[PDB]
RNA sequence: GUCUACGGCCAUACCACCCUGAACGCGCCCGAUCUCGUCUGAUCUCGGAAGCUAAGCAGGGUCGGGCCUGGUUAGUACUUGGAUGGGAGACCGCCUGGGAAUACCGGGUGCUGUAGGCU
RNA sequence: GCGGACUUAGCUCAGUUGGGAGAGCGCCAGACUGAAGAUCUGGAGGUCCUGUGUUCGAUCCACAGAGUUCGCACCA
RNA sequence: GUUCGUUAAAGA
RNA sequence: GUUUCCGUAGUGUAGUGGUUAUCACGUUCGCCUAACACGCGAAAGGUCCCCGGUUCGAAACCGGGCGGAAACACCA
RNA sequence: GGGGAGUUUGACUGGGGCGGUACACCUGUCAAACGGUAACGCAGGUGUCCUAAGGCGAGCUCAGGGAGGACAGAAACCUCCCGUGGAGCAGAAGGGCAAAAGCUCGCUUGAUCUUGAUUUUCAGUACGAAUACAGACCGUGAAAGCGGGGCCUCACGAUCCUUCUGACCUUUUGGGUUUUAAGCAGGAGGUGUCAGAAAAGUUACCACAGGGAUAACUGGCUUGUGGCGGCCAAGCGUUCAUAGCGACGUCGCUUUUUGAUCCUUCGAUGUCGGCUCUUCCUAUCAUUGUGAAGCAGAAUUCGCCAAGCGUUGGAUUGUUC
RNA sequence: CUGUUUAAUUAAAACAAAGCAUCGCGAAGGCCCGCGGCGGGUGUUGACGCGAUGUGAUUUCUGCCCAGUGCUCUGAAUGUCAAAGUGAAGAAAUUCAAUGAAGCGCGGGUAAACGGCGGGAGUAACUAUGACUCUCUUAAGGUAGCCAAAUGCCUCGUCAU
RNA sequence: AAAUGGAUGGCGCUGGAGCGUCGGGCCCAUACCCGGCCGUCGCCGGCCUACGCCGCGACGAGUAGGAGGGCCGCUGCGGU
RNA sequence: UAUAGGGGCGAAAGACUAAUCGAACCAUCUAGUAGCUGGUUCCCUCCGAAGUUUCCCUCAGGAUAGCUGGCGCUCUCGCCCACGCAGUUUUAUCCGGUAAAGCGAAUGAUUAGAGGUCUUGGGGCCGAAACGAUCUCAACCUAUUCUCAAACUUUAAAUGGGUAAGAAGCCCGGCUCGCUGGCGUGGAGCCGGGGUGGAAUGCGAGUGCCUAGUGGGCCACUUUUGGUAAGCAGAACUGGC
């Protein structure tokens, strides 16, 4: 689908409509020394084999698209998360369409 | 190993063996669900009766009982 | 082709062809009227029709050798144009056939029970006329006869009756050669027009 | 097996039956709606936005909360166990109101004026509603003619 | 006996054709400088008042088409409950109750609220 | 998910310590020849995968993305 | 210091 | 019988990421050759199996038939 | 790194396997005029698409057809008229919609944050979806009002763990500062067997507990199929329908074939064929008595009473055939 | 060929066999046992030996393919690659960067290693069959031989005895 | 037209002991009415083991299962 | 004499290893576990089912709900009128889309004849040719006519579902509201008073806790799905086993 750069949303600090720089939620590297990967490495470390399990029968394709939004206003710096729903491809901020125009494939 | 799958036979036999029960009273109904800015219209009206209705309808009861 | 014992009274609902059935092959029957089929109304005077007794499903295979059975004996009795026979009825519903060995026990159960289209019958209720044929007023036995040659082919119980009205028009014979001249019935082909008096003006005006 | 969505039986419920395809009238958004009025469910398809449910068509209600464009209804509905009080919140335009509470407090009404002239006059009303007695011993009148033979006809095919 | 503005009932009030319309009123109409928006004052806005009921509109008519209502169809097709009723079956008949529709024929075609003005 | 490689003429390849197009096989038109092959001359055909930024100027600089391939690791 | 295939019976 | 795949000039095919009739052969015409094969320049030959639905637009996307090609049809 | 060790080989199924998903969610019918209501029932779908295809306001009316207008032809563009959904509303259908929910234009993200209630499957539990509200900030419009996604009916996901966002939040263990870690509330990473285990195959060397809930023999219901009859007769029979036949239709019988179901049998009914041996039926091959022929005789054919008696020796194949 | 085998359902077309070959190993080694030791079997042994394999006398033969799965060789020439080590940021836990042993990939070899060996149409003075030729395709396209075989569904193939 | 020899149950039945329409009687089931007895339940009586004694009325079937009673029974323990 | 159990040995049959070998024998864990067969011990009295919803790697099982039993509690009657309830009817009020019927009514099919002249396509005549005139045919239109539709419908049954048939209901007067707003306007709540004889029939009602079994069904009239049909498979109401 697509989404512009900006889009006014209500965000939680200031209370009121401001602007917001609309950027693609990162999946984030995880990070080590937390209480599931702590517990994780010592219940692995040892003879006995894979412990948790894992996943394997993977059905669906697609992921849901989640949007950091941002408040550009100074000394604000809100940031924020907006769901949508499944898609498959995903345009950042540009290329919008026109109705009039012609095909020309 | 095919079996019945799925009936409603001897069900409302089942059901009239205890003379299926409607609520049937509810004397000063429920109030939850009602649209809260009626709500707040009538709670405040409610404890501003507890507060100032003790004159004036003493003063009605006293007329009423004087005409009648 | 299998018998006619195994398809017979009604067990199903009607199943025509439509959207939905797509595979039905061509019906048997495809032509109704085997006589003289450009006739005016006032050459043939009456008619006898073919009344069904019971509620059965009659076939369209049925239909083509009764129908070539009744025109080959009104050719011979009253020769070409001397009659003309109307199958009253038309086939829609749609048989289904549940086929199998296609000597082994290997192919498929009760698994998918349901039927690809057959043939086409027609349902036929108590009361319902099967055939009808007007011709000349000499021809009264013919017309038994050919439907007593009919009744011997077709499945089940029928009887015959020699209508009251003229031909295939609902108004009665007493009544039409005292009514056709003077005010209402006109001829149009081997139908006729009835015309209420609830009418414009100007048709009042274009007849008389 | 039926896949119990929502509306999966309402190809002609609802529907509008015939000549009345289009805009709304008005005269059914202006009505009084008000607490412990016995009203009725009725759907329709022009406005797709309150219908209540495909089970609840027909059905009969006491109101017991209004809003600014639509009204709640408690209805009596019958599932396998027991029959349960249940409040829905249903639009104007799928809700009419019931006649018979009208006519039953139009019989009160008349009841209350014949109980004041009773009470007036000294006289005994009899003011509950008997049901269809049985016909008293009339009498009947067949001057001028003679009662008319009828006799069967034969079979004429 | 009417019209205008807002309506409620949504074809008894729509469509085709032909006549009538005195006084208000409705309109067609006369032109773009400001408000206005278009290729075009054709549409929408702006200040009218030289004519006209030709049209819109209000009435009447058509052995008019439709709509509604009433007979016929018809106690007929169907149908709750019943039988050690018939029939090989297909179905059909009887007791008790309820009871539909098309062709066919006849009748109508607007009723009213609020506010305002003309005989 | 990490690291790395190849995207160019109809086809296969070359080209940074960047001033921007080449080689061969293909094609066309001539010459040579009694005619073909080889040979010689002259043209045609590169959107250099796409977008952004540096630069006076990006196929060769950097980033992101799109097809193909090579390993690596797997608590959703 | 490359390649050129088929050319009937005879020809009195 | 069940499940997949195919149907395009006289032949085998390419080609849809919906919008040409594409390639070699088969035939015809003309040139060179004493004359053939070969070579060259063209021309002709299409219902893209048939009928419907989707769209501005179908052979293509889909459905129903037809004619074919693969795999299975096992345990008693 | 099967040299060795442990574990698994989904479920539904007219026996199991194969085929398919009827395993999760929708449309119409089955569905018997409230609602619910089955099958490996029917016909069709879904795991997407949309920064507009959302919201508001304004303007216009669609598909099709008739008549015209150079090149313009059946289809290029414009105008006049008829035009009730016959078009379009993202996709499979159903419902609904005309100064509109359709097309075009102008702004805007209400597809925002937060707490409750109700409907839907339902056990009246959850998820998902939806409805009426309430409190903030808003968009559009002159205002009325409308909008917290798609005109409605589906288009989606639990515990634990990870990641991100928020308070100038709490605890980091005897007291302070900082980093880190844990928690609180809500978004995502996914359980398609879709209320969710992490999972290949063979056993004819097989074993155990059970089942006729469940197949392979017979027997039982049915006769699609096989076999054997009948009905009307267009025609074959040189002429001539019925001496013998009989197309097209149609009504039956049998369990000598095969098919369908699972009713009995799984703590066993020994499963093919042959040899030998006894009885029975007639739908009669012959013999006894008969009728009809296109019966000259002979030899045949068709029927009736009729099962009393016969109905072979062999080459082949395990053969039934 | 002689021999052996399922004692208590098989005696064989099964196993073994001499012959033909292949691979590993020069002893700090090849193939193995062992919970353990520089402990043991081969080994009181040294390539005419030991260990593991396919086929199974004699004669005549050993067709073609390394595309795939294996096995083996080579170059830190080059991608990826874990502990340990080096450097930088900080108060430190921690983080980041290059450095890169085996293995995988890149390159070569090997089929008496596992294995594999094609389906189309037109063509000769009767018809047929059809060497020849065009084309898709693979890594190679079944060669010498043999046959309805113990291997052929149709099939009780056809012909002869 | 079907295989063992057999089925309106058989025997037999023709002025019916067949067929269809019916009249008057006759026979019985644990069904119905009256009555005797037991038990359960409901209501109630009495200052005669009150956990006993009477009174009236209606009903008693039942696998899985659930209650109440047993002055049914066996073994042992303390009072008696 | 040596090789002892996942070991040994095997001219290889998975054959032999003390009558047992595709993993010997004895003891222990161990009374291993089993949703799976079989059995489960005295009497009488009273009440008394189900094979169904949903969920589960669920289909021989379990959880939940339903059906059932036991234990009670709160009341009501016995001394012109009571509280209330119903697998019921009636009086009013709505709801539906099946049976039927129709398609000279929308959609889909489908039959035949007649009339008309706009139009192109195929034959023939007047004849250099000409919408210059005309015969014939096709399509279209008009008014008819034949037969239907589980996934069609203008109309529309019978049967069936909900609601009301009063003291919790009416009427009058007055306060409060931070809801709403021309208005003491509207709407809700609160307070006081007046009259209870408001369809038929039958019945004395409400309510709390705990829990077994059940989760394989079958048959019959009527309405039906698939199949040719079945003592076949699968649904609806009621009744029985
Ligand atoms: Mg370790
Ligand atoms: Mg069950
Ligand atoms: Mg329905
Ligand atoms: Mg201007
Ligand atoms: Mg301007
Ligand atoms: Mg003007
Ligand atoms: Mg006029
Ligand atoms: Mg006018
Ligand atoms: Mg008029
Ligand atoms: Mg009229
Ligand atoms: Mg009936
Ligand atoms: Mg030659
Ligand atoms: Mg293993
Ligand atoms: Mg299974
Ligand atoms: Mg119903
Ligand atoms: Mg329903
Ligand atoms: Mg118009
Ligand atoms: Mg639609
Ligand atoms: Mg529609
Ligand atoms: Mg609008
Ligand atoms: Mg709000
Ligand atoms: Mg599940
Ligand atoms: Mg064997
Ligand atoms: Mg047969
Ligand atoms: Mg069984
Ligand atoms: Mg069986
Ligand atoms: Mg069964
Ligand atoms: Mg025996
Ligand atoms: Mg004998
Ligand atoms: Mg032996
Ligand atoms: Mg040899
Ligand atoms: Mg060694
Ligand atoms: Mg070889
Ligand atoms: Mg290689
Ligand atoms: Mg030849
Ligand atoms: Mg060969
Ligand atoms: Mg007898
Ligand atoms: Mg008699
Ligand atoms: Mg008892
Ligand atoms: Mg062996
Ligand atoms: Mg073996
Ligand atoms: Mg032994
Ligand atoms: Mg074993
Ligand atoms: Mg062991
Ligand atoms: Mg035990
Ligand atoms: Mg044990
Ligand atoms: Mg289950
Ligand atoms: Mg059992
Ligand atoms: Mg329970
Ligand atoms: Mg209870
Ligand atoms: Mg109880
Ligand atoms: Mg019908
Ligand atoms: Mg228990
Ligand atoms: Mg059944
Ligand atoms: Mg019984
Ligand atoms: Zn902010």
């Amino acid at each position: 689908v697509n989404v512009p750069k900006t889009r006014r949303t209500f965000c939680k600090k200031c209370g009121k409509h401001q602007p917001h720089k609309v950027t693609q939620y990162k999946k984030g590297k995880d990070s080590l020394y937390a209480q599931g990967k702590r517990r994780y490495d010592r219940k692995q470390s040892g003879y006995g084999g894979q412990t948790k399990p894992i996943f394997r029968k993977k059905a669906k394709t697609t992921k849901k698209i989640v949007l950091r939004l941002e408040c550009v206003e100074p000394n604000c710096r809100s940031k924020r998360m907006l769901a949508i729903k499944r898609c498959k491809h995903f345009e950042l901020g540009g290329d919008k369409k026109r109705k009039g125009q012609v095909i020309q494939f | 190993a095919k079996s019945k799958n799925h009936t409603t036979h001897n069900q409302s036999r089942k059901w009239h063996r205890n003379g299926i029960k409607k609520p049937r009273s509810q004397r000063y109904e429920s109030l939850k669900g009602v649209d809260p800015k009626f709500l707040r219209n009538m709670r405040f009206a409610k404890k501003h009766n507890k507060k100032g209705l003790k004159k004036m309808q003493a003063n009605n009861a006293k007329a009423m009982s004087a005409r009648a | 082709r299998r018998p006619a014992r195994c398809y017979r009274y009604c067990k199903n609902k009607p199943y025509p062809k439509s959207r939905f059935c797509r595979g039905v092959p061509d019906a048997k029957i495809r032509i109704f009227d085997l006589g003289r089929k450009k006739a005016k109304v006032d050459e043939f005077p009456l008619c006898g029709h073919m009344v069904s007794d019971e509620y059965e499903q009659l076939s369209s295979e049925a239909l083509e050798a009764a129908r070539i059975c009744a025109n080959k004996y009104m050719v011979k009795s009253c020769g070409k144009d001397g009659f003309h026979i109307r199958v009253r009825l038309h086939p829609f519903h749609v048989i289904r056939i549940n086929k199998m060995l296609s000597a082994d026990r290997l192919q498929t159960g009760m698994r998918g029970a349901f039927g690809k289209p057959q043939g086409t019958v027609a349902r036929v209720h108590i009361g319902q006329v099967i055939m009808s044929i007007r011709t000349k007023l000499q021809n009264k036995e013919h017309v038994i006869e050919a439907l007593r040659r009919a009744k011997f082919k077709f499945p089940g119980r029928q009887k015959i009756h020699i209508s009251k009205k003229w031909g295939f028009t609902k108004f009665n014979a007493d009544e039409f050669e005292d009514m056709v001249a003077e005010k209402r019935l006109i001829p149009d082909g081997c139908g006729v027009k009835y015309i209420p008096n609830r009418g414009p003006l100007d048709k009042w005006r274009a007849l008389h | 097996t039926n896949t119990k969505g929502k509306r999966r039986g309402t190809r002609y419920m609802f529907s509008r039956p015939f000549r009345k395809h289009g805009v709304v009238p008005l005269a059914t958004y202006m009505r009084i709606y008000k607490k412990g009025d016995i009203v009725d469910i009725k759907g329709m398809g022009t406005v797709q936005k309150g219908m209540p449910h495909k089970c609840y068509h027909g059905k009969t209600g006491r109101v017991y909360n209004v809003t600014q464009h639509a009204v709640g209804i408690v209805v009596n509905k019958q599932v396998k166990g027991k029959i349960l009080a249940k409040r829905i919140n249903v639009r104007i335009e799928h809700i009419k109101h019931s006649k018979s509470r009208d006519s039953f407090l139009k019989r009160v009404k008349e009841n209350d004026q014949k109980k004041k002239e009773a009470k007036e006059k000294g006289t005994w009303v009899q003011l509950k509603r008997q049901p269809a007695p049985p016909r008293e011993a009339h009498f009947v009148r067949t001057n001028g003619k003679e009662p008319e033979l009828l006799e069967p006809i034969p079979y004429e095919f």
